[PDB]
This record gives structure tokens, sequence and C-alpha cells, in this order.
């Protein structure tokens, strides 16, 4: 572990990007995560909210 | 570039104005192929009522 | 009797390909190093076993003594019970509310009351050879997984593959087994005498909600698994 | 029933269909609708319910016979098998990226060069660089102290009457 610092910088950046990409699957309280379903199975007035 | 910097005079440099993205050139749908249908044909054509 | 179940019972849960990666999934699995009931295939006919959440049925036999199963909420015709019968030629799956006798008939091919069947299906049969089966019915579908491997339960690791995903939505709550015998009599009721059969045995295990860490190799096959809640090192 | 009878007494054969929809693990659905596949072009696809966008390429991955989809890390669907011919196809999102404007100053001249960062010139004078496709500037072999940094060791400046990279 002589190069621990550089490896740690690389892993921090990679992990940050990975979690940012992974957080797209969460619903955040919405009935579904994919935009297509949301806009398909609901009328526009409720699809807005 | 003038419109993004909100200034009629732009100085020497490199500026990130916008983004481009190639649109899809075709759309395809891949549904079932139906195998082993139903006997409605017979039902109506059985001539045994 | 009793015997601890080793690292067995794992199956492909999502039929999605993954290469050289580790994946954690929360589903109904068989906890590692758990004990499983052991029964013998000589004679008596068979007691009823509950269908709690999913059953892992492994059987080591060499004479085709076990040939099917029956599931449902009751053996009477008051509800659309279920039938699953294997054979040397094809499988017969039925849901027809046939009222059964005090014991499952020992194949003299059938013993049940009238039927009002709603679904029927047939296909090729599911066949020292250790045959493994996992039965699950949760999301309105009843699913079967299986695997047949050369060889007590071995310490070797091997995952089960999804065999059939049936759409029948019957509310299954109890389950029983089906036995067979050559040139054996068949009656609605019999004593503990039974009939002779080859030396054989079948094990039963109950699935539980667990978190498993699955390891996929470069070809998309599971090679190892970790029980997330077994011991501190696994956790 | 005999043939002399008038219309009002001619035997009509009638058939009535009743569709039940209670608790429906629906086992009967037969609409066709299957169009021929298109490859190597940005196309919207719907493979047996999986909807997405991307360019399709011949696959090199060994799908097991019970598998229908493939995913890389972070749930990105990487491959799919056709519900008609069962052939494996690779999915890669077609090229996209940010665009930057190279300008030597409004007060020097109005000429401008454009840099498409994440793209190859084949699917946009024209010049290719490790930083992207550069349009509007000519590449010269002379090396100078550079003032407008483009990236990957390349720069640009006003020739003096043209923009040189
Ligand atoms: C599950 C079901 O439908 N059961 C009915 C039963 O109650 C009735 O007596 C019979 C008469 O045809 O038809 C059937
Ligand atoms: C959704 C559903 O089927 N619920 C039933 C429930 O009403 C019944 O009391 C129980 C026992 O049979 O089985 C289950
Ligand atoms: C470790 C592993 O998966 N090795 C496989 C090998 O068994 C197979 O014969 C070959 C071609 O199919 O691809 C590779
Ligand atoms: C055409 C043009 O923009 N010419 C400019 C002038 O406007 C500016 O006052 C001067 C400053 O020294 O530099 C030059
Ligand atoms: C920067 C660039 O264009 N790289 C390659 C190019 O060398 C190749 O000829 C083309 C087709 O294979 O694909 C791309
Ligand atoms: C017009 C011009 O100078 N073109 C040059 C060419 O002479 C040189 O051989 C090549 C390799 O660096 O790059 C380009």
């Amino acid at each position: 572990s002589a190069l621990g610092k550089l490896q740690d910088v690389v892993n921090h950046n990679a992990q940050a990007l990975n979690t940012l990409v992974k957080q797209l699957s969460s619903k955040f309280g919405a009935i579904s995560s994919v935009l297509n379903d949301i806009l398909s199975r609901l009328d526009p007035p409720e699809a807005e909210v | 570039t003038k419109c993004t910097l909100k200034s009629f005079t732009v100085e020497k440099g490199i500026y990130q104005t916008s983004n481009f993205r190639v649109q899809p050139t075709e759309s395809i749908v891949r549904f079932p192929n139906i195998t082993n249908l139903c006997p409605f044909d017979e039902v109506f054509n059985a001539t045994r009522f | 009797a009793y015997t601890n179940s080793f690292t067995r019972g794992v199956y492909y849960p999502d039929k999605v390909f993954r290469s050289s990666v580790l994946h954690s999934t929360q589903d109904l699995f068989l906890p590692f190093f758990s004990n499983v009931t052991w029964f013998h295939a000589i004679h008596v006919d068979n007691p009823v076993l509950p269908f709690n959440d999913g059953v892992y049925f492994a059987s080591t036999e060499k004479s085709n003594i076990i040939r099917g199963w029956i599931f449902g909420t009751t053996l009477d015709s008051k509800t659309q019970s279920l039938l699953i019968v294997n054979n040397a030629t094809n499988v017969v799956i039925k849901v027809c509310e046939f009222q059964f006798c005090n014991d499952p008939f020992l194949d003299f091919r059938v013993y049940s009351s009238a039927n009002n069947c709603t679904f029927e299906y047939v296909s090729q049969p599911f066949l020292k050879n250790l045959r493994e089966f996992v039965f699950k019915n949760i999301d309105g579908y009843f699913k079967i997984y299986s695997k047949h491997t050369p060889i007590d339960l071995p310490q070797g690791f091997s995952a089960l593959e999804p065999l059939v995903d049936l759409p029948i939505g019957i509310n299954i709550t109890r389950f029983q087994t089906l036995l067979a015998l050559h040139r054996s009599y068949l009656t609605p009721g019999d004593s503990s005498s039974g009939w002779t059969a080859g030396a054989a045995a079948y094990y039963v295990g109950y699935l539980q909600p667990r978190t498993f860490l699955l390891k996929y190799n470069e070809n998309g096959t599971i090679t190892d698994a970790v029980d997330c809640a077994l011991d501190p090192l696994s956790e | 029933f005999r043939p002399t009878y008038g219309v009002g007494h001619q035997p009509y054969r009638v058939v009535v269909l009743s569709f039940e929809l209670l608790h429906a693990p629906a086992t009967v659905c037969g609409p066709k609708k299957s169009t021929n596949l298109v490859k190597n072009k940005c196309v919207n696809f719907n493979f047996n319910g999986l909807t997405g966008t991307g360019v399709l390429t011949e696959s090199n991955k060994k799908f097991l016979p019970f598998q229908q989809f493939g995913r890389d890390i972070a749930d990105t669907t990487d491959a799919v098998r056709d519900p008609q011919t069962l052939e494996i196809l690779d999915i890669t999102p077609c090229s996209f990226g940010g665009v930057s404007v190279i300008t030597p100053g409004t007060n020097t001249s109005n000429q401008v060069a454009v840099l498409y960062q994440g793209v190859n010139c084949t699917e946009v004078n024209v010049f290719q660089t490790r930083a992207g496709c550069l349009i509007g500037a000519e590449y010269v072999n002379s090396s100078y102290e550079c003032d407008i940094p483009i990236g990957a060791g390349i720069c640009a400046s006003y020739q003096t009457q043209s923009i040189i990279a």
C-alpha cells in the first residue's frame, strides 16, 4: 500500500459517480421510477404531480 | 455565444454553449408471434348447433 | 429424523445475464447449514406437510418410486385443488377440484371424485442421480426450479435453473406427495401395511426470506453464495 | 323449419361471447404487431416489453438458454434476445456530447471554430483529436506556445486570417 493516496482519490471519484448513477432507480416517493410508465398509466393532471 | 454570455462582445477563449444529441432514425416494436390460437373458427363453423 | 442442509438450494432468481460480478438479492432462500426433515420411501399413506412459503424437495432414488405431487387448500372437492403428476412419457398438470381419498392413490392410475377443471397442461417429463426441486408460489404464479446431478447431500455447490413458471392462481396452503409401485393394488383407504418398493428417500426443507450474495462467473453461472445473516464473517 | 317460411321464421344461428376479467392472470392475448429489426442505427426498440434507445450490434456474449436479458453494473441493459429469432443483440447508446465554441475575440475577427467533445467526425475543414472532432481550424505541424487550450495537448490560435490547431 505504498500508493494508497492516489488509489484512494481514484476510488472516491469512481464511487461518487457510481452512486450518482445508481440513485436513478429510486422512486423518491413516486409510483414508479421510469418516466414512460408515469406518462402512460395516468392522465396529465395527475401525471404532473 | 453572445446570447449565452449575455454580452454583445465576447473575449478570446473557449466557451461551452450547448449540447447536441443525435435523434433516433427509426422505431421498432417487437411483440408476440402468436402460436396455437383458439378454436373460435371451429366454434362458429362446427355446424352442429 | 434430521440432517443439516449444506450450501444447496440456491437458484437463478431473475433469468438476467451478469458476467464477472457480485450481486446481492433479497428473496426466499434456504438458509445454509439448516436442518431438514428426512423420510424414507418404503411404506406409509403419507402425512400432510404444510406449504408455509416454499418447499425444497430433494430426492435420491433409482427406481422411479416418486412420480408426482398434489397441492391445495384441501383434499375435498369444495375448492379447485391442484394436481401435478409426472410420468415416463409426459407431465400432467391439472387444477380441477377432484375430491381425494384418505390417502393419495399409489399408481390403478387415478383415485379422486368428479372434477370441474379450469386449467390443464402437458409437456415432456421432468427427468446415484440427485434430483432437486424448489416449489414457489407467491405472485399469482406457481414456479418450479430443478437440477439433476451425479454423486447424503454432497458438499458441492450447484444452482437450480428455472424450469416452468405457471400462471395458475390457486390459493395453495397444504401439500402432499405421490408414490408409485409396480403391480400394486389401489384402494381409497389402506392400513400401515403398504406395498414393497425400492430403497429410496426424500428430503423436505422450508424456504425463508434471506439476503444472499451471489457470485457470477464469466459465463453467467452462479458459482458461490454467501448467507448475509449466518455468522459475523458472512455479514 | 322448412324453406317456405319467411325471414321472421328462418333459423338464425347466434353465438355470444362473455369476457370475464376478475382476478386475471390473463392467459389469452393474440395481437400480432411484429416489425422487422433494424441494426447499426439509432432506433427505438421494444423487445417483448423492454423499451429503450440505442444502436444495435451483433453480440459476442453467451446467453444461457433460460436467459432473456443482460445488464451491466448499475442496471444498464447491455443486451437482449429477439422474441422471434432468439438472436442476441448488443445495445450501446449512440454518441452524444457537449459542444464548445472557439473564438479569437469579437474585436479581432468574427471567424469561429467548433469543438464537438465526445464524438468522432464520422457521425457529426474537419480534424480529429483525442478531445473530439474539431471543425473550422486547420492542423499545422509547427509547435508554438499555445494560448487557447482545447485538450489532450492540442491548442488553437489566430494564424494572421485563419484559426490553426
